[PDB]
């Protein structure tokens, strides 16, 4: 999953953006005896610990909690046009503000692709940290990125 | 890993 020199990615749940991020320190926090400070389970499973991750590109910051949920590996795959698929999940860059301009790595759906004589349009759904865009156009269809997952 | 790190594309907003 996530280990100490791992390269993976980190989503702010504020604005629900990925960003390039690398991994410091992999730590847990347990309870004085029967009474937690606050966790959904005692430590003992690699999804009951927490992760340490930093932001390349704002690395001021110092050193991030995250839990898995919001870490993912960083995608290695790169899918073409012809490689679309529906019901895929992959991440492209949406700006709320200004979509036709440059946006950040916001994950979504493939929900129809259209293609017309010289030009093509994909349809796809962005999901915000809070706010729902679903049914939005993509004006940027080059930019296409794959999710990994470890399985399990 | 090298003698630098590349970073991927990325950008969005409404920088000043």
């Amino acid at each position: 999953l996530y280990k100490v020199n791992e390269y993976v990615d980190a989503r702010d749940t504020n604005m629900g953006a990925w960003f390039e991020a690398q991994v410091v320190r992999v730590t847990r926090k347990a309870p004085s005896r029967d009474e937690p400070c606050s966790s959904t389970s005692r430590p003992a499973l690699e999804e009951d610990v927490i992760y340490h991750v930093k932001y390349d590109d704002y690395p001021e910051n110092g050193v991030v909690q995250m839990n898995s949920r919001d870490v993912r590996a960083r995608a290695r795959t790169i899918i073409k046009w012809q490689d679309l698929e529906v019901g895929q999940v992959v991440m492209l860059n949406y700006n709320p503000d200004n979509p036709k301009e440059r946006g950040f790595w916001y994950d979504a759906e493939i929900s129809r692709k259209r293609e017309t004589r010289t030009a093509r349009e994909l349809y796809a759904n962005v999901v915000l940290g809070d706010d729902s865009l679903n049914d939005c156009r993509i004006i940027f269809v080059d930019e296409v990125f794959k999710i990994e997952r470890p399985g399990e | 890993t090298g003698k630098g790190k590349w970073k991927r594309k990325s950008a969005g907003g409404g920088p000043s």
